[PDB]
C-alpha cells in the first residue's frame, strides 16, 4: 500500500498564525 | 509521549475527520506523526473503521447505483458484500475503489424479505433524498431474523469550503406478529471558509411494526422510516429557529439601546 | 515544515465540539509545537474569580505564564509567581483603561457576561487582546455561549492597527426532537487600518471602533452561516 496515493491536503489559509506573538513565558508543566 | 500513544492519537484524528475531508486529514496527521512504519502498523484499522462508519457509497464497474461500505457488508479479506447485486468486491480503504465483483451466494429464508424492503426503500431514497443511496442486509443474528437498512446521502463542496453527510440505520428484529425497530439517525455538517463550524447531531428511534407479508412489510417498515426521518429533519428545522429567534438573539445585542454605535470619547468619561 | 501548517489544518476539520481535547492531543503528538499550537490555537475561554478584588476575569494563553493566569483587575497571579511576566506601568496604566472601557462596550452589546483586557509591550507599539465571555440563560431548552477573542497589534501621531478577531459559537439542545444537537465553532476574520491618535482619538478610542466594527460585522456573518448556510446545506441533504 502506498501512502503518496493519497492526495492531498493543499492547506487553507491561517489567519491566527500571524497575530502578534508574547514571547518568552513558561510552558505549562 | 509514546510513540504507542502518538499512534493512538493519530488514528483517532483520522476517524474524526469530517464528510469528505477524509484525505486532508489523513495528510496532516501523517506529516505530524512524520513516521510511516509507526502509521502503517498502528493506525491501519482507522481507514476501514471510518469508512465504514461514514456509510460511504462506492461504484461498481457494471452495476447501475452504489453500494454502501458498512460493517454489515465486511466481508473479511479486504471483500465486501453487495446485497442487492448478489455479489462480493475487494475494496481498497484509502483509494476508496471497489474491484474484481464476483458472485456471492446470497442464499437465505431472510431472501425474499431483504429483497421487498430493498426495493421498497430503493424508491423511498430516491424520493426522499437528492444523493440518496441505500444498501439492505438480511442476516440472522442471535437467531433472530433482522432486516438491516442503510442510507447514506452527502454534498461535498469543498470549494465552497463545506460538506454534508446524513446516515441512517434502521433495525427490524422480525418476531410475528410483530416486529422490533431500531434506528440511529445522524447528520454532520462542515462550513471552514475562514474558520471552521460544524453541525453534529443524532437521534436515536425505538419502536415496533406489524409483520405480515413480505411486501406488506416492507411498505409498513418504509412508512416508519418515512415518519421518523421526516419528524428529526422537523425537529432539526425547528431547533435552528429557536436558536436564531432566541438564543442567539439574547446573546449579543445587535446596538446598543442608544441604536447607535458606542461614541468611545465619552466611555473614556 | 510544515507540522505547524498542518497542525493548524487539523484543527480547522476536527470537530470544534472536541476543541479543547483536539488541542492537547495534538500537543501530544507533536510535543515541540507546543508553545506555537498554545498561542495559535484559540479556545473557548474559562471564568475565574479574582478573590481580591470580587471580579471575574477571563483566562486564555495570553494571561498565562507557566500554570498561573494573571489578573486585569488586580494585576496579580494566581497561583502567584515570584516573576510571573508583566506589563511596564505605561502599558499597565492603559490596560486598566481599556479593562474599564470594554467592561462598559460588553454591558452595552452583551448586557452581562465577562470582560478582559490584556496588553502586552511590541518593538515598535504594543498589542492586546480583548475578550468576551457571554453564556445563555438556557430559554426553551437551548444552551448557547459567546467567546470573542480581538487580538490587536499596535504599530506606534498616527498609528497602524492591525485586528485578527475570532468569535467562537455554541448552540446545544437535547430535546426529544431532534435527539442530540450541536451547532457550533468559530469565525475568524482579520482588518487593518491607519488611523489619526491625538486627545479626541486615543489609542483606546481607535481599537474600540474597530473591535465594534468587527463584532457588528460578525454576529451579522454567525447568523448568516449558522442559520442559513448550514441549513440549507442539511435541507439539501436532504
Amino acid at each position: 500500500v502506498n501512502f503518496d496515493d493519497i492526495a492531498s491536503s493543499e492547506n487553507l489559509l491561517h489567519l491566527t498564525a500571524n497575530r502578534p506573538k508574547m514571547p518568552g513565558r513558561r510552558l505549562p508543566g | 509521549v509514546s510513540d504507542e500513544e502518538k499512534v493512538r492519537i493519530a488514528a483517532k484524528f483520522i476517524t474524526h475527520a469530517p464528510p469528505g475531508e477524509f484525505n486532508e486529514v489523513f495528510n496532516d496527521v501523517r506529516l505530524l506523526l512524520n513516521n510511516d512504519n509507526l502509521l502503517r502498523e498502528g493506525a491501519a484499522h482507522a481507514f476501514a473503521q471510518y469508512n465504514m462508519d461514514q456509510f460511504t457509497p462506492v461504484k461498481i464497474e457494471g452495476y447501475d447505483d452504489q453500494v454502501l461500505i458498512t460493517e454489515h457488508g465486511d466481508l473479511g479479506n479486504g471483500r465486501f458484500l453487495d446485497p442487492r447485486n448478489k455479489i462480493s468486491f475487494k475494496f481498497d480503504h484509502l483509494r476508496k475503489e471497489a474491484s474484481d465483483p464476483q458472485p456471492e451466494d446470497t442464499e437465505s429464508a431472510l431472501k425474499q424479505w431483504r429483497d421487498a424492503c430493498d426495493s421498497a426503500l430503493r424508491a423511498y431514497v430516491k424520493d426522499h433524498y437528492p444523493n440518496g443511496f441505500c444498501t439492505v442486509y438480511g442476516k440472522s443474528i442471535d437467531g433472530q431474523q433482522t432486516i438491516i437498512a442503510c442510507i447514506e446521502s452527502h454534498q461535498f463542496q469543498p470549494k465552497n469550503f463545506w460538506n454534508g453527510r446524513w446516515r441512517s440505520e434502521w433495525k427490524f428484529t422480525i418476531t410475528p406478529p410483530t416486529a422490533q425497530v431500531a434506528a440511529v439517525l445522524k447528520i454532520q455538517v462542515h462550513y471552514y471558509e475562514d474558520g471552521n463550524v460544524q453541525l453534529v447531531s443524532h437521534k436515536d428511534i425505538q419502536d415496533s411494526v406489524q409483520v405480515s407479508s413480505d411486501v406488506q412489510t416492507a411498505k409498513e417498515f418504509i412508512k416508519i422510516i418515512e415518519n421518523a426521518e421526516n419528524e428529526y429533519q422537523t425537529a432539526i428545522s425547528e431547533n435552528y429557529q429557536t436558536m436564531s429567534d432566541t438564543t442567539f438573539k439574547a446573546l449579543r445585542r445587535q446596538l446598543p439601546v442608544t441604536r447607535t454605535k458606542i461614541d468611545w470619547n465619552k466611555i473614556l468619561s | 515544515d510544515q507540522q505547524l501548517d498542518c497542525a493548524l489544518d487539523l484543527m480547522r476539520r476536527l470537530p470544534p465540539q472536541q476543541i479543547e481535547k483536539n488541542l492537547s492531543d495534538l500537543i501530544d503528538l507533536v510535543p515541540s509545537l507546543c508553545e506555537d499550537l498554545l498561542s495559535s490555537v484559540d479556545q473557548p475561554l474559562k471564568i475565574a474569580r479574582d478573590k481580591v478584588v470580587g471580579k471575574d476575569y477571563l483566562l486564555c494563553d495570553y494571561n498565562r505564564d507557566g500554570d498561573s493566569y494573571r489578573s486585569p483587575w488586580s494585576n496579580k497571579y494566581d497561583p502567584p509567581l515570584e516573576d510571573g511576566a508583566m506589563p511596564s506601568a505605561r502599558l499597565r496604566k492603559l490596560e486598566v483603561e481599556a479593562n474599564n472601557a470594554f467592561d462598559q462596550y460588553r454591558d452595552l452589546y452583551f448586557e452581562g457576561g465577562v470582560s478582559s483586557v490584556y496588553l502586552w509591550d511590541l518593538d515598535h507599539g504594543f498589542a492586546g487582546v480583548i475578550l468576551i465571555k457571554k453564556a445563555g440563560d438556557g430559554s426553551k431548552k437551548i444552551k448557547g455561549c459567546w467567546d470573542s477573542i480581538h487580538v490587536v497589534e499596535v504599530q506606534e501621531r498616527t498609528a497602524h492597527y492591525k485586528l485578527t478577531s475570532t468569535v467562537m459559537l455554541w448552540l446545544q439542545t437535547n430535546k426529544t426532537g431532534s435527539g442530540t444537537m450541536n451547532l457550533g465553532g468559530s469565525l475568524t476574520r482579520q482588518m487593518e487600518k491607519d488611523e489619526t491618535v491625538s486627545d479626541s482619538s486615543p489609542h483606546i478610542a481607535n481599537i474600540g471602533r474597530l473591535v465594534e466594527d468587527m463584532e457588528n460585522k460578525i454576529r451579522s456573518t454567525l447568523n448568516e452561516i449558522y442559520f442559513g448556510k448550514t441549513k440549507d446545506i442539511v435541507n439539501g441533504l436532504r
